[PDB]
RNA sequence: CAAAGCCACGAUAGGUCGCAGUGACCAGAGGGACCUGACUGUUUAAUAAAAACAUAGGUCCCCGCUAGCCCGAAAGGGUGUG
RNA sequence: CCCCAUGAAAAGGGAGUCUGGAACGAUCCCGGGAGACCGUACCUAGAACCGACACUGGUGCCCCGGUGAGAAGCCCAAG
């Protein structure tokens, strides 16, 4: 047979990378080790990440984007370091924090930027104290263990709601992925020749053998649903 | 080598006595000077495709008269 | 079919319904937090909302303030 | 407030920073200024009450004083130099 | 306080407005001024600098210029009072 | 505004000719019933334009990021400025 | 007014605020000098390009009085 879809996408070709010139930029906590004080300058459109981002400027004049919180103005006076109180948009430490406070853009280290509840509407919980490590509930229902000295930003991603209104035609959903790495539009595996896919072929479309599929199935063969433990809709 | 929006089109015969017709290509028109951030161009500043050289022509007698009216300034001084 | 009326007869009656009940939320005469009602508060993105008189900008949800 | 020998500080026109002493009251919405000897030496003008910012630092003269009255008054509490301090 | 603004403004003088009261304060010449909570901050600090310059009473309305503008009856919104003249109220102890 | 000179559009009264006045030119035949794909779009360059492909809507599976899925002989890499 | 579209970057320009240095000195008037190097003819298409051809194909883009809604169909200027 010839190669799958998956699997030209994976050399990362032009037709299969993201156009991320069109971006304001990293969206990431900065490396700082004090107790600082920012403003928030302005409010911008990032355009294939779904949230708001907020451009905070330091009293040491630094500059750098993180997603905004909902309910943050501009010309707003915001708080960073161990020190911070619990406020909207301040960039805290989970150690300090009670329990089942609302928190987003959580790291798991003490600098990597960010890592959990970033996209828009998304917030994550705290849940519980391990011995060295504090425990949080992310929005998948989950739960994930941080350092105590990780930083987060009290309230939720802003742009929620998002996914109530349907798109409702086919050039709606064209823009969309113009912007972002994901291709559009999508064929059906049992549309293709049996060259191309392991759905493809017969003389009426079905699959021709159950969907599920091992953990251990090479590459090329994981199609369908990938080691389900149950499927059906109830 | 045809049309190209990055000028403009012109042609003339009103304060005209002469007889024939022409078409005259310029670039099109300049703003007042730019980056941004703070965002608004001022009040008595010039902006010209060639510079006249002037000094005193081309900016306000105020304090800060070229950089910005009194709105984003009095943080700096 | 209220602001729904300039699809036609497309999409459905179901799927026009629940696009116009957003947007009908959306274009409500909505509260300036900052000033007061005074002027008018308009979209400029989803997430980015100002107040007219004001000139105050903030961030909200998607299609409400 | 805005009384006689009040030092204050234009905050706009081609000064705009420089310090003066009020002499006296013209109307309700003009009152008459002097800078003696200023950097630039601004004049004796009238000036928009909302054109001027006022300082803690007065001066003890009479209503209508000339400019020498003045300027005999800033040596007496040695404000000479004391204009620039604030 | 509501029961002292209704007096007031039945038989004292008053001023509606920043721009008249500003001038006013700087002056000298109101008893008193109360500015609603939603002012703009640049007038804000205007009148809290230039009031203590002449002991003056000020009274920060807890509300808007909306409801202070419904109090006096007045179809739109005031922000600032000026108080030019009690009358015969007992609002100026405040 | 009203007068004057130019100009445009919409109407009114009367007279009149032909076989025929949107006189050439330009310029929709209409109605009833069933199947099929919802719709706008795409396709076998050179015998197939379709009921085939896509689509919006629906629903299921994997994964808390040093992940899940994929490319490489390795150094490493695409999704990911997520 | 609209977007689950938010719609390039730089060289090169101008201005502002400060620091240091000299007392001579222009972003204004008058006179003088200099400004390498390379392209530039012609066609641009029912005969100058590609298709074995002076090939009814393809490659082109920009522009142009009466009747009439009209860059349509019909008739005619300039050419």
């Amino acid at each position: 047979g010839k190669k799958l879809l998956q699997q030209r996408a994976g050399r990362g070709g032009i037709n299969f990378r993201s156009p991320s010139w069109r971006r304001v930029g990293p969206a990431r906590y900065p490396n700082i080790e004090g107790d600082h004080k920012g403003k928030i300058i302005d409010i911008l459109h990032n355009p294939g990440v779904t949230a708001p981002v907020v451009k905070v400027k330091l009293d040491n004049g630094l500059q750098f984007y993180i997603p905004a919180v909902q309910g943050v103005a501009v010309g707003q006076e915001i708080s960073i370091g161990k020190n911070a109180t619990i406020s909207n948009g301040n960039i805290v430490e989970v150690g300090q924090l009670p329990e089942g406070t609302v928190i987003c853009n959580v790291e798991k280290l003490k600098g990597d930027g960010g890592k959990f509840a970033r996209a828009a509407g998304s917030y994550a919980v705290i849940s519980g104290k391990a011995g060295n490590k504090v425990l949080i509930k992310l929005s998948s229902e989950k739960i994930v263990e941080v350092s105590q000295n990780a930083r987060a930003t009290v309230g939720i991603i802003a742009g929620g709601g998002f996914v109530e209104k349907p798109l409702l035609k086919a050039g709606n959903n064209y823009w969309k992925y113009r912007v972002r790495a994901v291709k559009w539009p999508v064929v059906r595996g049992v549309a293709m020749n049996a060259v191309s896919h392991p759905h493809g072929g017969g003389l009426h479309q079905s699959v021709s053998r159950p969907s599920t599929v091992s953990r251990n199935a090479p590459p090329g063969r994981k199609v369908g649903h990938i080691a389900s433990r149950r499927t059906g809709r109830r | 080598s045809p049309q190209q929006r990055s000028g403009s089109f012109r042609k003339v015969f009103v304060k005209l006595p002469s007889g024939k017709s022409t078409i005259h290509y310029e670039r099109r028109k300049d703003n007042i000077a730019r980056c941004g951030m703070c965002k608004k161009p001022l009040n008595g500043v010039k902006n010209n495709y060639t510079y006249k050289y002037s000094k005193t022509e081309k900016r306000p007698e105020r304090v800060y008269g070229g950089y910005l009216c009194h709105k984003c300034l009095e943080s700096l001084i | 079919t209220g602001i729904a009326g300039r699809f036609g007869a497309r999409y459905g009656s179901s799927t026009r319904k629940k696009w116009k009940e957003v947007m009908e939320r959306r274009y409500m005469p909505h509260q300036c937090p900052y000033c007061k009602t005074t002027g008018k508060v308009v979209r400029i993105a989803s997430g980015i909302w100002y107040c007219r008189k004001c000139e105050t900008k903030w961030a909200g949800l998607a299609y409400t303030p | 407030a805005i009384e006689i020998g009040r030092i204050c500080v234009k905050t706009r026109g081609r000064e705009a920073g420089k310090k003066c002493v009020i002499v006296d009251i013209i109307d309700s919405n003009f009152v008459l200024v002097t800078g003696p000897k200023e950097i630039n030496g601004v004049k004796r003008r009238r000036v928009n009450i909302l054109h001027i910012e006022p300082t803690d630092k007065k001066v003890e003269i009479n209503k209508g004083a000339t400019d020498q009255e003045v300027k005999q008054a800033i040596e007496q509490s040695g404000l000479t130099d004391f204009i620039k301090e604030a | 306080f509501e029961g002292e603004l209704k007096t007031l403004l039945r038989s004292g003088k008053v001023i509606l407005g920043t721009r008249k009261t500003l001038k006013l304060l700087k002056t000298g010449k109101v008893k008193g001024v109360v500015v609603s909570s939603t002012l703009r901050q640049d007038l804000k600090d205007d009148i809290m600098t230039f009031s203590k310059f002449s002991d003056i009473p000020i009274y920060l309305y807890k509300g808007s210029g909306y409801e202070l503008g419904t109090l006096c009856g007045k179809p739109f919104m005031v922000s600032v009072i000026g108080i030019v003249d009690e009358g015969e109220s007992k609002i100026l102890e405040f």
